[PDB]
RNA sequence: GGCUCUGUGGGUGCUUGGCCGCUGGCCAGACCUACUUCAAAGCCACCGGGGGUACCUACCGGUUGGGGAAGCCCUAGCGGC
RNA sequence: CACGCGGGUACGCUAGCCGC
């Protein structure tokens, strides 16, 4: 019939924007509760339906490339062919920085992709606006540099020196150094909480609140130096990856790991985790990489193999992933589809960047454009890959063209809605659920032959006599 | 053709003429 | 400027019509992306701070042409399920915030009245006409549009309501008074052709009240006669014309306009043996007028203008034509 | 078939316009921590309303000399108030110019017990002297009354009809008596047939005309039908009731402010049980008044408190207090249903606001949307522990806090005594009588 | 500062604006309107005024009617040049060079200046076709319209051969024929660019006597100064200088 | 509770229709005073309903010399007949807000269904007409032909000269 | 960050991006800048030496 | 003819190739996603001085309710210490 | 209840019978 499209529309919107199963109105016994819950179910149904109908006003289109003939394959496509076939405002972004004498470089974009920071190993830390081509800062620092990271804006950044971390302003003037964070080898900035989480080489993980300036919870990961660290963008829990070959999930409200996904036989070399929090791809020292469903904590498919222990892996805003191993990175497209209940293995990579003798230190996706920045020992190299990048951003959350007034107002609103670090769990939507023990105690204070042998075995050891045990002795004598 | 000239004029006014702009470019 | 958050509502309102057009085969997806971008640019131009009635009219014309294009395409693809009601509702919304922002622009008020009359909205047209008349009460064009459309509908009491309030306001220029006498005598002609009214005393009353107005000149009374002289096929037309002539003769005795109405009086309903008889009577009046003591240059310019109006018609005799030329040339 | 996503800055600003275009994608992958960010915004909303909760607005004029023992608004106008004090002087105030009174007169000898406005422009006042009528709005000011009434015992309160020129005065002889202005002199005295105790308050029902409620010091409420001039029903409660009032949107609901520290919302058709029991006070409740929207209540108590209530709440939405406010005798709304007025025993008429953190005037759209968003967010997440403790914290004076701690101890002791007597007496095999059913002692006709 | 040098080359080679102040400045650069008015102008106002100018130009000369369909189109109100591919940009460059060769004869007139203002304010010809635009305004280097074009030109977008114009951009005065002739005798690239522009026009038969007299005068004075430079007195150096002069001249004179 | 309000200025007289009327108890409050200051929060209160300009400076001179003396003019009666809903005050009235008390009495005597509130007596309509006099240049600018400054200048000169009889005994220049 | 409003400041009472409480009133930065120390490591080395010297005086 | 400034190439250490998934290939690349038996041994791991300790965390010792690896025995079991 | 396109009774018009 003609209403079949209507029922399909409602099923699709209840899948996507529904955020829950539905309230069962037939089991409600109260009359006023029944009509108010029917009113609420009508309002939530039209809410999801109007969001799905207003998903037509999205402006941009997702990029792609598809092979035409039967012999042509997508991984044999050259960057010169992409640059010839693509528009000029996005063919401008395929550059290459040639910085040779100051260590392998480490790239990190800001979370709108306006400014990128690249840090050499021997000290050369620079901060540039890579589309407009101007550099905001460049400074040399002397000693080694473990990791450089932007903070909430492109105003402040944070560099991990030989002992401490240092946070710097937009001009590069050093605001301060953090002395509690010694020998920091990895850093990750939670964006919605204002926490900066640092793994030392000793295995200690410190969460420092950036806004107010006090370290929230120093967790000591009891086993080994950590090899890698990433951050779930959906839970804000930290997937750190150890050297015995397990990845452990950490949160500032517990000193034990939340889960520990057992992984590759050697140490895991790199991790990456989806921005919807669905799946995690990890690459180990044993040459395999493998993906996990995170919402169920099981392995999705068999282990893919990489032909070298992959130094970095970073997955995009859409389904693409760049796994950078040895001296050339490969991009895979369909590793984890959200819609499929049982995942299938991908035969061929989506596209491969060339191996011409520059060992890849770190690959990163520019968060809203369809490019990929590889930081290697010869410097920085930005390549363009069409399928990646979220085509339609939201101007309220994060904006690639944010003016000065919009940046000021957004920083103040993010300060006002910074989340307390005790609001971190495996499921981030728990706020308002039942304390079941407290509800059972409230209802209690409102309404007011195989185990009874191990009972006596446990209570003969106290040796309190405790009249319930006298009743249990009489029961055992009767038995 | 199965389109009126008034319908093609309304299509060029309302909807845009990007395809025939590219056609007028590549000559 | 909260213009992004302000135009979000109008785009989210126009979205489900685009969903229906995409789920039918009428507009393809690239064309619907073009419609989305064009309506978005138009809304962010319309709800801007510094805006213009030409900008509102460009948006109105685009939405109305989109409705016409979809009507042509729907008739070509043979669908009857898609209706034009949402497009007419959003066009009325554009026009309502247009007349909210710029109420002092009669071009936009008249475009609103033309749109509401064209898509068959008579009651809405009357409400828009009332608001436009309240904002521009000195506008004779708006008053005549209201009165003539109420007479065209046939509600002569409402047409008289609009016209009498209009003649209460617009008393600087004669224009609305002439149009009211024209509408009242057209009602008299409708009352005759349907076969008080038998007397037809209302244009005489209009003349008698118009005698004391701030526009009351001999040229204005000549404009009254030039209005009255059309559609002479009536009953009391000779009564009205004779009262106009005796009023002008008793008030402005030796004006060239009064001599012109003395010339052109006896040719009321003539087109035919009664035509040259009354022409010879009028030419006797004209020769007496030319020899008489009046401003001969002014009377001659009036007569050569009326003689161009005479020469505009065919089907006459050449001797009469050449004697009109001979009497014309020496003026 | 290569195509990558190209973003011009035309998607942020079209050239030639100052409008910053804000494209929005509502997909949930882009907006993480939905429930957590909304909890943080609700917590900010509670802390913001506790910061901007500033309810005291002003004080009408210099006040009175002795305390304000009666006051009455004009239910037709919007800025006409009057207040009669304890030294028997009445004042008519205009709420637009609160600097000085509009019209004052040394009305009576004793305190002014009741006071009201007529529907034309004139006002009436009771005393133990007898009731009087003045014209406070006249082109010469006249201190002398234009009518007076002494026969009918000692009068206690007044209530004027909604439409006509009828009014009922509650006397101390156990009767009310009803006058119609301009053609009645002594009025008609309606009484319960053998009734002796004084009728304290009287209130015309404004929705249903010709239904009159009254309380009396027999701890009883009585009704009256004016169409057939007789009493209707009489129920005896447990404690004395200070004041009856009706709901201006629901014709059948009434509220009695009673010496049980309590407000009882009753149904006039079924006096079996109370529809609601508002319990929050410390000393006796002196005055109760429904909002003109019919969904809220003010109660001025005999300790130093005003308590603002919702209609279905059963506990305080707000409490207002002040060291200068000595006792509270008469509280009533303005007809805006936004500001409340308080006639105290310090001789002061004070103007507070209900919705203490909500400022008046015209708001911009992004201002009133932020306020409505905060209110909806508190309606959802108002029961969580942090949000709950910050939204319930209010600073009470030390006497009221100490006495409500004593009242909690005494009520818990009485509940424990009753529960022990139930568990060890023969009442154990009965259904527990609900508290709204226990609110009424007897009902009789 | 090798990184600052690489980023300076990237920022100079970049073409599309990426922040709001850059978009407002690049939209503010105009020929006719002052910048305070030219910031706040949509592409319907510019198209109305400059299409009145193109209607006057198309009524003057007959051969502007293909540009009526491709460059001055109501759809060409909306086309962004930085969002099309390289072959679309190259075909647009060919259409612009053909229009500039066509409009060079009438460039003292306000209709033609309005048409060039449409090309500048929509397709950004002062940034993407600086060579052909500067060459077609070079025979009019004594006029205020050339002073305004010199004012709105970007500095690093000028070709290397026309970099004598930098003091005349720093101080807004029209450059003299002595400066153009002296840079023509010093650089072979400027003389080759002027001769290539006028021969590419004259092969398409869009010549005009102002351009012909301009090229003839500047190549005459440039060959004069070039001979006076090439003269050396040493036999082998004057032989090599005569050979270099003929290798720099020969194609131009062998065609003209 | 106001429904409409008259407002007479030198270019003519316009009557506004109030929607979302002003709070009368919090008139002396700082937030409501800031709302009466800002045009973005007072144009939500007033919406321009009708405008009647003068035909000539002679009509403007007759308008002042009637209005200041108190008596209403025939064209003000005309525009009120046109804009106000025709009632008699037996079951429904219309509240108009005017600046002067004598003009209030005369409009109420000419139209029995219109109850007039004077700005000299009522503080609500006083503050509301005060806000309209504040923002009177921007509320009319869509139909304000020219300015108001030269109109007020020439009209004050014409009114003062008609009151003084200046030109008949000033001759020395 | 812009200058915080009244209510925004009252909600962010304990907030400043520049000086924390672990920065020790930027005493390190003020002393390094005053005495032209080209190494913050040299400041903190001198400071830990002075701290060991002060605890020796404390045990004496 | 001279000063200054700038650019490129070589040199400023002793001469064995460019790249790769390197015993072989490629420099025009080719094939693309396999194969699998048993997670891991422990320790250390740099914050300036004196002081406070309500709350959080670390360590140590306990308390209720559940849980049972392993050790021991035999009336053999859904076992028992 | 009616709302698109055609031929009809009829137009400086669209009110009425049947279809596409």
């Amino acid at each position: 019939k003609a209403e079949l499209d209507r029922i399909r529309r409602y099923k699709q919107a209840q899948k996507k924007y529904g955020r829950g199963p539905r309230v069962d109105i037939k089991s409600v016994r109260d009359k006023k509760l029944r009509r108010t819950l029917t009113n609420l179910e009508n309002k939530y149904k039209t809410a999801a339906l109007k969001a799905k109908e207003a998903e037509i006003l999205l402006e941009n289109q997702t990029g792609f490339l598809e092979p035409e003939g039967e012999l042509e394959r997508t991984y044999k496509v050259r960057q010169d062919e992409i640059v010839k076939e693509v528009a000029v405002e996005v063919a401008q972004k395929k550059f290459e920085l040639k910085l040779t004498e100051l260590g392998p470089y480490t790239c990190e974009y800001s979370r709108n992709g306006r400014d990128l920071i690249l840090a050499g190993r021997k000290g050369h830390v620079a901060t540039m606006d890579w589309r407009e081509g101007k550099l905001g800062c460049e400074l040399q620092l002397g000693e080694t540099v473990r990791d450089a990271r932007f903070l909430h804006n492109n105003q402040f950044f944070a560099v991990a020196q030989k002992k401490y971390v240092y946070i710097y302003d937009h001009n590069g003037v050093e605001i301060h150094c953090l002395r509690k964070h010694v020998e920091v080898s990895h850093m990750e900035f939670l964006p919605y909480h204002f926490l900066l989480a640092t793994l030392s080489i000793s295995g200690q993980l410190k969460y420092q609140d950036t806004s107010t300036g006090q370290i929230v919870a120093e967790i000591a990961t009891k086993h080994g130096t950590p090899v890698s660290l990433t951050q779930n963008p959906y839970n804000a829990i930290l997937h750190i990856g150890q050297q015995n070959g397990t990845v452990t999930l950490w949160s500032p409200n517990s000193t034990d790991p939340l889960v520990k996904l057992l992984a590759h036989r050697g140490p895991v070399r790199s991790l990456a985790v989806d921005r919807e929090g669905r799946y995690m791809v990890s690459t180990g020292q044993d040459n395999k990489m493998c993906i996990w469903d995170i919402r169920n904590f099981k392995e999705a498919v068999n282990s893919y193999f990489t032909r070298a222990p992959a130094t970095s892996v970073a997955i995009s805003d859409t389904g693409l992933t760049a796994v950078g191993w040895g001296t050339h990175t490969t991009i895979w497209k369909g590793l984890f589809n959200k819609e499929r209940p049982v995942q299938v293995k991908v035969d061929s990579p989506y596209m491969t960047w060339g191996g011409q003798g520059q060992v890849v230190e770190r690959v990163r996706w520019c968060p809203f454009e369809d490019i990929l920045g590889i930081g290697h020992n010869e410097g920085f190299s930005s390549i363009i890959v069409p399928g990646a990048g979220e085509a339609n951003y939201d101007a309220l959350e994060v904006n690639p063209f944010e003016t000065k007034k919009q940046r000021q107002e957004g920083e103040v609103k993010a300060l006002l809605n910074k989340l307390q670090p005790e609001m971190i769990a495996l499921d981030p939507n728990f706020i308002g659920n039942l304390d079941l023990r407290s509800e059972k105690q409230r209802q209690a204070e409102r309404d007011l032959n195989t185990a009874l042998k191990k009972y006596l075995r446990k209570q003969r050891k106290k040796n309190i006599i405790d009249e319930k045990r006298l009743k249990a002795e009489e029961l055992y004598r009767q038995m | 053709a199965e389109k009126d000239a008034e319908e093609e004029e309304l299509e060029k006014f309302v909807l845009g003429a990007k395809e025939t702009f590219r056609e007028q470019l590549f000559r | 400027a909260w213009v992004a958050d302000k135009a979000r509502f109008y785009l989210e309102r126009a979205a489900p019509e685009l969903r229906e057009w995409e789920e039918k085969e009428i507009f393809t997806k690239d064309e619907i992306r073009n419609l989305v971008a064009k309506r978005s640019d138009f809304e962010h131009l319309v709800l801007a701070p510094g805006t213009k009635p030409t900008d509102f009219l460009n948006y109105v014309n685009w939405e109305r042409s989109l409705d016409r294009l979809r009507a042509k395409r729907c008739a070509r693809l043979n669908i009857r399920s898609v209706t034009s009601h949402a497009s007419q509702a959003r066009t009325f919304g554009i026009f309502e915030r247009a007349v909210l922002k710029h109420p002092g622009s009669i071009e936009l008020w008249l475009a609103y009245l033309e749109f509401a009359a064209q898509v068959k909205a008579t009651k809405r047209w009357r409400r828009i006409m009332t608001r436009a008349l309240r904002l521009h009460p000195m506008n004779a064009s708006l008053w005549t549009l209201a009165g003539r459309r109420a007479a065209q509908n046939g509600d002569m009491q409402r047409a008289r309501a609009h016209f009498l309030r209009g003649c209460r306001f617009c008393t600087r220029e004669p224009t609305l008074w002439l149009e009211y006498a024209r509408c009242e005598m057209d009602w008299l002609a409708r009352m005759e052709a349907k076969k008080p009214a038998l007397s037809g005393a209302i244009p005489i009353a209009v003349f008698d009240v118009a005698r004391k107005q701030p526009f009351w000149g001999p040229a204005a009374a000549e404009k009254f006669f030039d209005v009255f002289a059309k559609f002479g096929h009536l009953s009391c037309h000779e009564r009205i014309i004779s009262h106009v002539v005796t009023t002008m003769q008793e008030l402005f005795p030796n004006h060239p306009c009064t001599w012109s109405v003395h010339i052109r009086q006896p040719l009321v309903g003539v087109d035919t043996p009664a035509f040259p008889k009354a022409l010879r009577e009028s030419l006797a009046r004209l020769k007496a007028a030319l020899q008489s003591t009046t401003d001969r240059k002014a009377l001659a310019t009036k007569m050569v203008a009326w003689m161009d109006g005479i020469l505009a018609i065919e089907k006459l005799d050449a001797a009469i034509r050449t004697v009109l030329e001979h009497t014309k040339r020496s003026l | 078939k290569i195509k990558a996503l190209t973003r011009s800055i035309t998607a942020q600003q079209a050239p030639g316009s100052d409008v910053q275009r804000a494209p929005r994608n509502l997909a949930p992958e882009l907006h993480p921590f939905e429930r957590a960010r909304e909890y943080q915004r609700a917590l900010n909303a509670v802390k913001l309303e506790r910061m901007f909760a500033k309810p005291f607005l002003g004080q009408l004029g210099n006040g009175h000399v002795q305390g304000v023992y009666s006051m009455c608004k004009d239910k037709n106008s919007l800025n006409c108030i009057a207040s009669g004090s304890g030294d028997g002087v009445v004042k008519v105030w205009d709420l637009t110019t609160r600097d000085e009174e509009t019209w004052r007169v040394a009305a009576h000898n004793n305190i002014v017990k009741g006071l009201t406005f007529t529907n034309d422009k004139k006002l009436l006042s009771c005393a133990t002297d007898g009731i009087k009528l003045w014209d406070p709005y006249a082109s010469p000011s006249n201190t002398t009354p234009i009518a007076t009434w002494q026969e009918g015992g000692p009068y206690t309160s007044l209530s004027f009809h909604r439409s006509a020129n009828t009014f009922a005065a509650s006397s101390g002889q156990g009767c009310i008596r009803i006058w119609d202005l301009e053609h009645s002199t002594a009025g008609q005295a309606i009484q319960w047939p053998s009734f002796v105790d004084t009728i304290t308050d009287v209130c015309f029902n404004q929705v249903e005309t010709s239904v009159i409620g009254s309380v009396a010091t027999d701890r009883s409420i009585i009704l009256f039908d004016l169409r057939t001039n007789m009493p209707v029903i009489k129920t005896v409660l447990h404690f004395a009731c200070n004041r009856i009032v009706f709901n201006p949107m629901e014709a059948m609901n009434l509220a009695v402010a009673s010496e049980d520290h309590n407000i009882y919302i009753f149904d006039a058709r079924n006096f079996d049980k109370a529809l609601n029991i508002q319990k929050g006070h410390v000393a006796a409740v002196m005055d109760v008044e429904f909002s003109p929207t019919g969904e809220e209540l003010v109660s001025g108590s005999y300790d130093r408190t005003i308590r603002l209530w919702r209609r279905d709440a059963g506990h305080s939405r707000d409490v207002y207090h002040t060291k200068r406010m000595q006792r509270v005798f008469r509280t009533m709304w303005t007809m805006d249903s936004k500001y409340i007025l308080t006639g105290s025993d310090d001789g002061n008429v004070r103007l507070w606001r209900a919705n203490a953190s909500e400022r008046s005037g015209v708001k911009a759209t992004r201002q009133r949307q932020a306020l409505e968003y905060n209110n909806a967010l508190l309606d959802r997440y108002g029961h969580l522990p942090e949000i709950r403790r910050i939204r319930r914290h209010r600073h009470l004076p030390k006497v009221v806090k100490k006495a409500t701690e004593i009242k909690r101890e005494e009520l818990a002791a009485i509940k424990r005594r009753e529960e022990n007597e139930r568990k060890h007496s023969n009442k154990k095999y009965e259904k527990r009588k609900s508290e709204r059913e226990k609110a009424v002692l007897v009902k009789q006709q | 500062s090798s990184l600052a040098q690489q980023l300076a080359q990237i920022a100079a080679n970049s073409r599309s604006s990426f922040n709001v102040k850059a978009l407002k400045a690049s939209h503010s650069k105009s020929l006719i309107w002052e910048p305070r008015v030219a910031v706040s102008q949509t592409f319907a106002e510019i198209y109305s005024q400059c299409y009145e100018g193109f209607k006057e130009l198309c009524h003057l000369d007959s051969r502007f009617v293909p540009f009526d369909a491709t460059l001055f189109s109501a759809q060409s109100q909306e086309v962004d040049r930085t969002q099309m591919t390289a072959e679309e940009n190259a075909a647009l460059d060919k259409r612009v060079d053909s229009f500039l060769h066509l409009v060079g004869s009438r460039l003292r007139l306000m209709p033609a200046i309005k048409a060039v203002e449409w090309l500048i304010r929509r397709f950004r010809i002062h940034e993407f076709n600086t060579g052909t635009l500067l060459a077609t305004f070079l025979p009019y280097h004594t006029i205020p319209a050339f002073v305004t074009l010199l004012s709105i030109l970007p500095v690093q977008r000028i070709p290397i051969e026309y970099r004598f114009l930098d003091p005349y951009i720093k101080s807004l005065t029209p450059p003299p024929r002595a400066a153009i002739v002296q840079q023509a005798t010093n650089r072979p690239d400027l003389l080759s660019a002027i001769s290539r522009y006028t021969l590419d026009s004259c092969r398409a038969k869009q010549e005009y006597p102002g351009l012909i007299s301009f090229w003839g005068g500047i190549m005459a004075e440039a060959v004069n100064g070039m001979i006076d430079k090439m003269r050396s007195g040493r036999r082998a150096i004057q032989l090599e200088n005569d050979h270099l002069l003929l290798q720099q001249i020969g194609p131009v004179l062998s065609e003209a | 509770v106001v429904n409409f309000l008259l407002f007479e200025s030198a270019v003519g007289f316009s009557l506004f229709e109030v929607v979302h009327q002003a709070d009368t108890v919090g008139l002396e409050l700082p937030e409501v005073k800031d709302a009466m200051k800002t045009l973005d929060k007072f144009g939500k209160m007033v919406k321009l309903r009708s405008f009647n300009p003068w035909t000539s400076a002679a009509q403007g001179l007759e308008a002042i010399n009637l209005i200041s003396e108190g008596i209403m003019p025939e064209y003000l009666k005309s525009a009120l007949e046109m804009n106000l809903p025709q009632t008699s005050g037996k079951k429904s009235k219309v509240v108009l807000g005017v600046a002067d008390k004598k003009l209030a009495g005369e409009i109420t005597a000419a139209f029995p269904g219109v109850q007039c509130e004077a700005a000299d007596t009522s503080e609500v309509v006083a503050a509301l007409l005060r806000g309209i006099r504040t923002h009177a240049n921007k509320l009319h600018k869509s139909l304000q032909e020219g300015d108001i400054g030269r109109a007020q200048l020439g009209l004050g000169h014409a009114y003062s000269r008609a009151k003084v009889k200046f030109s008949v005994h000033k001759n020395d220049n | 960050v812009r200058k915080l409003k009244y209510h925004e400041q009252k909600l962010l009472k304990k907030h400043d991006f520049i000086n924390y409480k672990s920065d020790n009133n930027h005493r390190d930065h003020d002393v390094i800048r005053r005495y032209m120390i080209q190494k913050p490591e040299d400041y903190h080395k001198y400071n830990r030496l002075c701290g060991s010297l002060r605890q020796f005086a404390h045990r004496l």
